């Protein structure tokens, strides 16, 4: 029995 | 869990002893049948694809096809729920529902057992229907890169288990999010407009009743000065009209002494002309025509509409 | 969770240990709503849609049925989390206080369950109000660029539930970034404006209370020399007198030696002429109107009043 | 987590192991308010708002309530950390200081519950005071364009828990861009002051306060050396000392020397006076780090938005 | 993580496992004579690094040791030289950090792996920090496209590197730049010295080809004031390439084209002796021109010559 | 990624999948006598490249091989071909690089791609990096509108084209590239190229003998002149004779009728077209029919400019 | 993405979810002869796509197949009609791309689009790339205000377009079209054989356009064809179409059709579908549409063709 997060990522544009 | 209809039960101790508690959590109403007031198109899709197979079940059948799904895009004023709500209270059908939040859960692997169980269910009771709302926030895009690993999964059990009695229907809001797959399994993606002027007026007629109203109003003015309001406006109009009524006299300054005759005779009063005028002179429509444009272009692009 | 009248109690064990203690955690000083100044159709509405219903529950049947929602919008200062505090003093029924930093829920499938859990307690405790703090965080556009799988199911789980009576507030510095969808759950926009040339009067002439004026009664010249004061500055202005009125006794030498009578020599001082030029020089309102004309803007061209 | 004044404890249980451990990371009698010279009406809003509410604390109730916020701005060399580890030393207030750095993680959700948990403990422990410097990040208005999500959570717990039980704090800020400030933040910051360079006569006595102890020269003219600064930022100056200071050892060529009798030499050039020379030859070589368009940018916006 | 003297131990539990490797990622015996020219520089890592070993007594109050240099000017001079000069003359832990051992996709990564640069080189030894093309990595901060996650390493390193009066555990940081103008206004106070190193003059390029052409047989036909008085406007770089253009030269002048394999090892046994003459030169000043024309030459002597503390 | 000489491995652990498949994806026949003219080219990949390779005792001290070459010259002439031809001819592994490997939605993704591509180039081979169209990648550092990526590949191509301080255990590396536009790069990235030189247009016997080579195998006739076609092309590109000759390769299918003739008596005469050679009179048509790319004075341009900053 | 011949299928595992959709939102009703005048581009349409399909073996060494031609000239001519001419009469994959699809919203979330492109072109059958409008794709690099997102697209259609070279996969011709010529590259005009100028007016190949467009049934004794092909100064390949257009809505108008119902509704409309034309409508036919063609883009045109151009 696994968990599971949530992460953050940072993407760029122009 | 109960039983079904002719006899049976059903065996989910595979399954764990929650996801039967949080899938059964969403399986004796007067809802209105006749009282929504535009959409000829879909109650003929509804009435030939779930009253007329189970009225007559030989006069739909295999060359001639039934339907099994249903992709209601527009504005997010008309009455996309109403008619669900209505198909759930007016037929014999177990009526489901599914949600956003049905289908998520902190461990793994049971994200994905708990559609399988909702289809399996809908397959065992009963000739059923299931409404899948807001259904842009559950299907996404598969291969992005800005995605978890979780709903993947969830989209091809989804997928999987589309194949199956069960008739399937969902409304959106946002119908360009959805799945480049996804539209081929929806066999009709409808597009729902705005009321014309023909329509406001049969609504403030029919959302006008029961309340002492004076014979002097004319529905054609008030049907012509509200270009741009979608179908909840209308109706908040009416409701501000009716409190406008109460508005007028003095009952904040005055408390406790005597107010149930001045209820009373505020009960005893009648809508005139002058509150329709207030009401309308200080009403705005909810939303800029935008998103009804670019909804009006997806379904003349994609949509069978 | 504590019981409800006519002793029953929520059934609530199919939640985690630490949802239920956040939504409790997140549930009487007498203040008074005529301690407020200005905002007349704010205490309409609020009295229509709070007061009204527990004296007479015979008149909104139909038609005339409650208002559901409310939202404040306008400049920072000018009291929005002051009204939500009145309603909450001088009430009978449950307040809640839930805001962004309450919905963290790192875990996955959690912040819509705290969501669902909220207003299923809020329909238990049968009065009921919630007041959304703040709705500008969980409450952008469905379809913008930068967004979560989370923020995106918050915020239709919102579009669901709002669908034994609640009463939802809300406040906004920025209003234009709220949804389509959300912005028209809320039944009533309201716009908030900065204090006029008689409203300053009274709110000095109120805020000035307890310190001994003695010559200032020019309040006509003190509310006609701020131009453009929004409201929570000119308290600042008093204080910034009383201030003064310290300051212009230099106690940084005084060291131990009766500290305590020369300071009671500084609590029979009177608030004169001279402190009020010496706070007036010195203070500046925070802000110019740019956003407080973009606000007039949107509240003319969306708000229902 | 230790325990506070009269013996309490803190339950500290639906908070993460290292949200507690970053907040008691953030968490003397060196210094003393006398070292800062210039500065009077930051002196004088210290002394109204964290003295004397300590000595007769039935004085200030009602209108005359305590300050709860302050802001300084300035140039960027002019002196507004020294002030918080002056009022941190010559208090006894348990003094926080939070950066931008340790409200920072990659999980969901834990950007905005460690400032919750901060101004918890500081309304917990004591009359505290919360030190947040380079403000100018964590500001910033909320309708920017290119503004990640948890940026605006954190802004959005900053707003909340910074306005409202007789448990006082004091949060106090530095920035060099104050105008990118947010908008309904610089109205919960009471007291914004500006904080300009030295004048004419207060660098003399920097020149002083640092050349006090070693060992001079008595005819070293301090109103030359005063007058011919003329836009010197503070900290310049005291560069300026240390060069002049240095210059004695760069006077006798000591780059050949090693080992052999040059540990000798330096205790020989440990009583050698710093003359007019060095002075000469140090205000040859140091500038400073000019372009005074962020001061009159910031007088600009001390002077029409600045409540001092 | 290894050990230091008087065996401690580091504990990073707090940071997790790509971070401390990024950072342990960043962590011969040639002399600080080969340099030529740079008295400046010279004097400055001196009375630096050097005399804060063998007398600490001195550099205790006023007195105290710099923390910090940016060294300016046009490309091709000498920045990254030094630099692994006073790293490989001293005994002190060297870090060589530049502006890709800083940037990860997360959030809160890139502005933690300054701060465990920074524990590590307090927690280690009296070390040094050469953070290199600091232009790139410290801009103006209130500028127009600046992304949010570089606002947050400006203030780490604007923060971290000016902090109490016990624990005085030495840390110099040195960096080099050629475009320093862009450097942010609050930056540039930190770094308390801001040196320029100019282009050769007549009689160092002399010293330069002298020491560049030690190591191969010559002829004494060559007049090296001649080719000191003719390179003008040569940096140090363009008058080791135009040495080296020499023996390539002399490479040239036998035919090898032809050959292919046949006594070819046994072609350049007869050539491995040969001098080099002047007419390898005679066409080598003719084959080599300089990198680029003077305006940044210009730019930063206007620009450290009114901000500059040397 | 495969293994290299003396059996070892490449421990990739510390980047992601894509950086390495990116990477990866950027990873015969010919000979150095195809290319014509060109003899200072041919020269420096001579003395940088194979002799290094046969008597290794040579090139130490003062005589380290050179790692860096940049051609600057007008977009007809044979910029790509050399490269390719040293590609061919070689025992040393190739990476052709352009400026749509180095880039990526995310933040801090193009530096480590460029960071793998010269740690590889290191590892597997004395490698050879042919970075085409420099003048997209590596452009001027202080310029108005630039975003906040590119000067962070500027910068990490600055330090990482010199480096390896220990002067022990001395793998080669060999960097290459082409430019139509010279004045376009960062002055600290242009002294880090060594002998940045010219490709002139083609003189009379350049062209001469490219239209004799050319113009082997086509079965053609013994009349053709070959000083008129010399003389004739004054200001032809490189690439342009090529052209001519070919439209003078498919003038004799134009001369006679596969346009009348619709589907029949057309697939059986083109059995018999094959032998027919070509004559004075295609190359009249094909010379009147076929135009330059003109316009001298960007080859003035770039003639000045590496007439002034130029190193051969 | 489908399938092609001999069962294989694509791999884009490496790319993203929206490039792909946004390349396969990419993918007639004429013959090649209904196309009149300019049979130079038909020539090289001819031994380029056409005749290297029956005929393999005959385009290889020196004589390969073209695999680029530029259509330039004035606006309105019939660019887009040979184009999709020439991609229904063979069998050829018909790709289609204009400024507005290499346009998103992420940094270097372009490039990939025009990499997927050519990969797809070169994965399906021999295929056909029609790059309509290359005055906004491809102008100046070392321009004045030259953005730093379109260099990068700019460079990878130099580098993909002439990329190894014998032994060919499959044939890939890629079209232009474009109304301003002298404002390009030099890199990409180079890669650019066989340019073609097409000119507007064909005074004699107007009559020819106008005996293939007027077909109006009635008025048997209208043909007045000669003054109407020589009143054609500066009348475009397709302003002569909307004047027959015109002429044949107004023959209907000419007469007063206003409120006629009541009586004989159905005759009204039915007795109007045979009145024959005159030349009152045709005049004003004639002076309601008039050419907006001026000789400042043609004379110009014709002087940047005449140097820089290769039939
Ligand atoms: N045709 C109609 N007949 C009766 N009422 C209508 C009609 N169209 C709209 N309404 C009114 O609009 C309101 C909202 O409609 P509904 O309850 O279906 O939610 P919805 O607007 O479809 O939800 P969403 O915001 O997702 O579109 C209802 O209060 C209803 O009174
Ligand atoms: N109209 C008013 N009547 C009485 N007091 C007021 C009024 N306006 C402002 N104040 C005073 O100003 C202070 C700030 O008011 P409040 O907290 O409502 O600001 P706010 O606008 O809700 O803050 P935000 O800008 O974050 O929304 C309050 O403490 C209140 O005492
Ligand atoms: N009024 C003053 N009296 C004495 N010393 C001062 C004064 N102002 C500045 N200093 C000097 O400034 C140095 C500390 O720098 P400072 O306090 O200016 O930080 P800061 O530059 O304000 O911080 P930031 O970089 O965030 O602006 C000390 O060495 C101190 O000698
Ligand atoms: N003063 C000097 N003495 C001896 N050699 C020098 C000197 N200056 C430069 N050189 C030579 O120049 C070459 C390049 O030096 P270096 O790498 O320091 O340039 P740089 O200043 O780092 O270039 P940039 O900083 O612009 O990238 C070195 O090989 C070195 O031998
Ligand atoms: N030579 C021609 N033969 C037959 N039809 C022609 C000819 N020239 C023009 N036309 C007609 O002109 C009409 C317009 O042509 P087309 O749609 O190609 O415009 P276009 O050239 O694409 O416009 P633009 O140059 O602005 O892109 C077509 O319907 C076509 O029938
Ligand atoms: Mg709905
Ligand atoms: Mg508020
Ligand atoms: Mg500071
Ligand atoms: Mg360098
Ligand atoms: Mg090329």
């Amino acid at each position: 029995e696994e968990e599971e997060e949530e992460e953050e990522e940072e993407e760029e544009e122009e | 869990l109960p039983q079904n209809s002719a006899g049976d039960s059903f065996d989910a101790s595979a399954y764990d002893a929650y996801i039967v508690q949080a899938v059964r959590g969403t399986m004796e109403n007067t809802m209105s049948l006749d009282d929504i007031i535009g959409m000829h198109d879909v109650k003929q899709v509804l009435h030939e694809a779930v009253t007329l197979p189970l009225l007559v079940p030989e006069f739909f059948q295999g060359l001639r096809s039934p339907w099994k799904a249903m992709v209601l895009a527009g504005p997010p004023g008309t009455g996309k729920t109403l008619i669900a709500r209505a198909i759930a209270s007016e037929s014999s059908s177990t009526f489901f529902t599914v949600s956003s939040t049905d289908l998520s859960s902190k461990w793994r692997g049971d994200s994905e057992k708990i559609v399988r169980l909702l289809f399996e269910l809908a397959r065992f009771y009963a000739p059923s229907i299931i409404f899948i709302d807001q259904i842009d926030t559950l299907g996404g895009q598969r291969g992005n890169s800005g995605e978890h690993e979780a709903s993947r999964r969830v989209k091809s059990e989804f997928l999987v288990q589309m194949d199956g009695r069960v008739f399937v229907l969902a409304a959106t809001n946002i119908p360009w999010e959805l799945d480049e797959a996804l539209r081929r399994r929806f066999e009709k993606r409808i597009f729902i407009p705005l009321p014309d002027i023909d329509a406001r007026k049969k609504l403030i007629e029919k959302s006008m009743e029961g309340t002492p109203k004076s014979d002097e109003i004319n529905y054609d003015d008030l049907a012509a000065r509200t270009e741009g309001f979608s179908g909840a406006d209308v109706v908040s109009l009416c409701r501000t009209a009716a409190i406008n009524v109460l508005r007028r006299y003095d009952t904040k300054s005055l408390r406790g002494g005597e107010l149930t005759a001045a209820m009373e005779s505020l009960k005893a009063e009648l809508v005139r002309n002058i509150d329709f005028e207030a009401a309308l002179q200080a009403v705005s429509p909810s939303a800029g025509p935008d998103t009804m444009l670019k909804c009006k272009e997806w379904c003349d692009s994609f949509g069978a509409m």
